[PDB]
């Protein structure tokens, strides 16, 4: 399995940012991706994740803000990021991971193909 | 609250998780460090619209009661928030409820890729118990 991330960058607050992961190597479309951001400082924290679904899910932090989707036969996700703050600075990772009859979640933990990651930062 | 390993080898096995359900210690020290690293606040979401709570992360679609997950079964009878506190005792309780099934462990999906058929033993070692 191979991931191949790409966007990310310098913005201004309120402004919005796109990122893109494409995923190859796995047999089938079941399983999980997701994005992880480690703010300086602190640890990584599963921000949006999204399953062979369509359905996904967010943390507190991001919900409304940041929006996840997939093109599951494309094996690619992408994150809009709208109306950033400066608390949402931070290098992003996108991540791939064993699904559980279809569910996937926000546990780093469960995610085993990582990629380079993004520096994502926004200025006030 | 973040346990330290030992630390919290320490409290499971005061809650008496060694060997419950034939599960050695090290199976429930590694299974919180894989489902929620050792925090005791550990909170995450899932796509199916369950969160999972606390050091073992036990589920809101299941085990207990959050007020935003539809289909709720909540089988320990508890607020989720109750499996939120630095006191295990909760999380210990519901998480024999879990285990006593047939499934045993393979209910924490963290423990199962990351830890079932490995050392865990390992997970204790060092540790004075």
């Amino acid at each position: 399995v191979q991931l191949v991330e790409s966007g990310g960058g310098s913005v201004q607050a309120g402004g919005s940012l796109r990122l893109s992961c494409a995923v190859s190597g796995y047999k089938d479309r079941n399983y999980c991706m997701g994005w992880f951001r480690r703010a300086p400082g602190k640890e990584r924290e599963g921000v949006a994740v999204i399953d062979s679904s369509g359905r996904t899910a967010y943390a507190d932090s991001v919900k409304g803000r940041f929006t996840i989707s997939r093109d599951v036969a494309l094996d690619t996700a992408y994150l809009q990021m709208n109306s950033l703050k400066p608390e949402d600075t931070a290098m992003y990772y996108c991540a791939a991971g064993w699904s559980s009859l279809g569910s996937c979640g926000t546990n780093r933990n469960r995610y085993n193909y990582w990629g380079q990651g993004t520096q994502v930062t926004v200025s006030s | 609250k973040v346990f330290g390993r030992c630390e919290l080898a320490a409290a499971m096995k005061r809650h008496g998780l060694d060997n419950y359900r034939g599960y050695s210690l090290g199976n429930w020290v590694c299974a919180a460090k894989f489902e929620s690293n050792f925090n005791t606040q550990a909170t995450n979401r899932n796509t199916d619209g369950s969160t999972d709570y606390g050091i073992l992360q036990i589920n809101s679609r299941w085990w207990c009661n959050d007020g935003r997950t539809p289909g709720s079964r909540n089988l320990c009878n508890i607020p989720c928030s109750a499996l939120l506190s630095s006191d295990i005792t909760a999380s210990v309780n519901c998480a024999k409820k879990i285990v006593s099934d047939g499934n045993g462990m393979n209910a924490w999906v963290a423990w199962r890729n990351r830890c079932k058929g490995t050392d865990v033993q390992a997970w204790i070692r060092g540790c004075r118990l």
